[PDB]
């Protein structure tokens, strides 16, 4: 159970390599122990590990526009609201309620669905910047 | 000057509105035409059967609402886009 | 204030049921738009003709059932749907 | 209780029988929908080209037999289906 052990298993397994062991032991104590490792091919000459806290998925951003801070080219949300739609999201006419609930309320939304047409992310990108919604897709 | 003929009006169409019910800001196909318009020329009136000519109730200066359709036709005049559509096309007049 | 013209008439459709002869839900397209509604304004009359008006038998406040069609439109005013209509499409009055 | 607009009649259909001619059943399409309803409700008339109202031929409580087509209507009232359609689709009357 503790480090030490499992240091020593991760080495011997590993042909005697020393850091190997190290490495395995910090990042199964940092991902806890329902986490998940993974390995995968890096760029450089020295091996190294990301932990990632929270919840990420590789969905990323459905129009460039929406980027408020260019000097890291991401989009970042303070205390937002999320809506979750299963539906195909294409009429802006479905969508007017909440949007402005959110505009009186004043705070970030973020809409996470499977997609969004062209009209639909037009309008909410013309209302990015105007500074009526900050609004993610 | 321009004057319709018979029971025919010429109306001015309204600017289509780009917030609806907050500052939220509509630009596409979202954002229908405008179906109100001003009066600006109102004919002397339908023509009967029996050959009197009844007034039209619309008068100028009101505004009304008017469905479009193709007996609808857009001419310019003054550099100036207008609308000469019968009398018949005019559902209702606001106050 | 909306007024209509001739044999116009402004009604709006009354909500959508969603129990049915009991407690079970109905959601989806089995829940048909309601054809019943309450009449609005009321226009002066049909020009007959010779040439004189006579008023409609619908008066405002009564409970009427209408024919959904292509003549049948539906605007936008004061932030509420209404529909004009012609008095033909006017099929029965409740009580 | 609704009264009808104009030259229009309530009219409630027969239900289809299962024994013709015999006492061999029909289900399927075979048994088409019953051509012969009885009148419940009866407008003023039909209102004439002078101005003056005439009053229908048919009266409440009598058998008519109608043909079913585009102006025939159906809706449900005290959860019971009724059908409106003119006068004009009337074909005839029973005894």
């Amino acid at each position: 159970s503790d480090s030490k052990a499992i240091a020593q298993v991760g080495t011997i397994s590993a042909n005697s390599d020393e850091t190997v062991g190290k490495l395995i032991a910090e990042a199964m104590d940092k991902v806890g122990k329902e986490g998940v490792i993974t390995v995968e091919d890096g760029t450089g000459l020295q091996d190294e590990l990301d932990v990632v806290e929270g919840m990420q998925f590789d969905r990323g951003y459905l129009s460039p526009y929406f980027i408020n801070k260019p000097e890291t080219g991401a989009v970042e949300l303070e205390s937002p609201f999320i809506l979750l739609a299963d539906k195909k999201i294409s009429n802006i006419r479905e969508m007017l309620p909440v949007l402005e609930a959110v505009a009186k309320a004043g705070k970030p939304l973020l809409i996470i669905a499977e997609d969004v047409e062209g009209e639909a992310l037009a309008t909410l990108v013309v209302n990015t910047m105007r500074g009526i919604v900050k609004v993610a897709a | 000057n321009i004057r319709p003929l018979h029971d025919r009006v010429i109306v001015k169409r309204k600017e289509v509105e780009t917030k609806s019910a907050g500052g939220i800001v509509l630009t596409g196909s979202a954002a229908a035409k405008s179906t109100r318009g001003e009066v600006l020329a109102v004919g002397n009136g339908r023509i009967l059967e029996n050959g009197e000519v009844k007034p039209l109730d619309v008068k100028v200066g009101d505004i009304v609402i008017f469905n479009d359709g193709y007996g609808v036709k857009s001419e310019k005049i003054d550099n100036e886009e207008v609308l000469i559509m019968s009398e018949s096309d005019i559902l209702a007049i606001v106050e």
